[PDB]
């Protein structure tokens, strides 16, 4: 059912 | 014991150097125990989301509690790591326990595979058995070796992102090799496991090339983008090479490299990451810079 998708923004921890 | 782990995570807020010295019966414990965890469990795992993963650790021991402190010490979340738990760094002794020890005690929600940098071959001469020599005996990196030859070697989310040290291998056609490779065993000079700890992706090379390390190959995007085709695969997910930012994607996203362990060595002046992979499989990602 799912597939694999990247979120643009990255945060620094 | 819950009394070891407990020690382990007393240096948090300590000033970053101060090691934490177990009886060697706690840490043969750890390994003997967390070995028989190992081959309880499938040589390829077949995981499931939401789980975090990480890359390269390489003993920077600090690094890692700033990682747990993020992502939630375990149980609060789930967790794989890409290998590479040892040498370079000053602390090898605390990283390696305090994983072991995560995986005894949440075996189904905390996840190791193996790196390059889990044999006596590599453990020797890059810094882990002196640190055992120094601080214990030969006698307890024997023990270490006995267990890392029970690691799991690749690990499949959602049967969609294929994770592994360091990356594909020619003589890779079905994930029914990987299941065929018998326990303990040591990481050979050439073959389909060496592969999988060694190999890397490479920008100019096309098809199957050499490897700067001398050991292994490198790859291209052409490899990768018909192995996810022909496997029902989304995504590569990999550790094993230094990368600033932490993460680095290859091909068009298809394989994503992630390295966390800041300020690797040093110096190299880099910084680490973590892939957030959520329910819905979507990755995002969370860098660690080096600390004051
Ligand atoms: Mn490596």
């Amino acid at each position: 059912n799912a597939r694999v998708t990247f979120a643009e923004a990255a945060e620094i921890i | 014991l819950d009394s070891i782990i407990g020690r382990l995570l007393e240096v948090q807020g300590s000033r970053p150097g101060k090691n934490v010295q177990l009886t060697e019966n706690e840490i043969r414990g750890l390994c003997l125990k967390s070995r028989e965890i190992f081959l309880s469990q499938p040589i390829l795992l077949e995981l499931e989301a939401p789980l975090k993963i990480c890359g390269d650790i390489h003993g920077q021991y600090y690094d890692l509690l700033r990682l747990f402190e993020y992502g939630g010490f375990p149980p609060e979340s789930n967790y794989l790591f890409l290998g590479d738990y040892v040498d370079r760094g000053k602390q090898s002794l605390e990283t390696i326990c305090l994983l072991l020890a995560y995986k005894i005690k949440y075996p189904e929600n905390f996840f190791l595979l193996r790196g390059n940098h889990e044999c006596a071959s590599i453990n020797r001469i890059y810094g882990f058995y002196d640190e055992c020599k120094r601080r214990y005996n030969i006698k307890l990196w024997k023990t270490f070796t006995d267990c890392f030859n029970c690691l799991p070697i690749a690990a499949i989310v959602d049967e969609k992102i294929f994770c592994c040290h360091g990356g594909l291998s020619p003589d890779l056609q079905s994930m029914e090799q990987i299941r065929r490779i018998m326990r303990p065993t040591d990481v050979p000079d050439q073959g389909l496991l060496c592969d999988l700890l060694w190999s890397d992706p490479d920008k100019d090379v096309q098809g199957w090339g050499e490897n700067d390390r001398g050991v292994s190959f490198t790859f291209g995007a052409e490899v990768v983008a018909k192995f996810l085709h022909k496997h029902d695969l989304d995504l590569i997910c990999r550790a094993h090479q230094v990368v600033e930012d932490g993460y680095e994607f290859f091909a068009k996203r298809q394989l994503v490299t992630l390295f966390s362990a800041p300020n690797y060595c040093g110096e190299f002046d880099n910084a680490g990451a973590m892939m957030s992979v959520d329910e819905t499989l979507m990755c995002s990602f969370q860098i660690l810079k080096p600390a004051d």
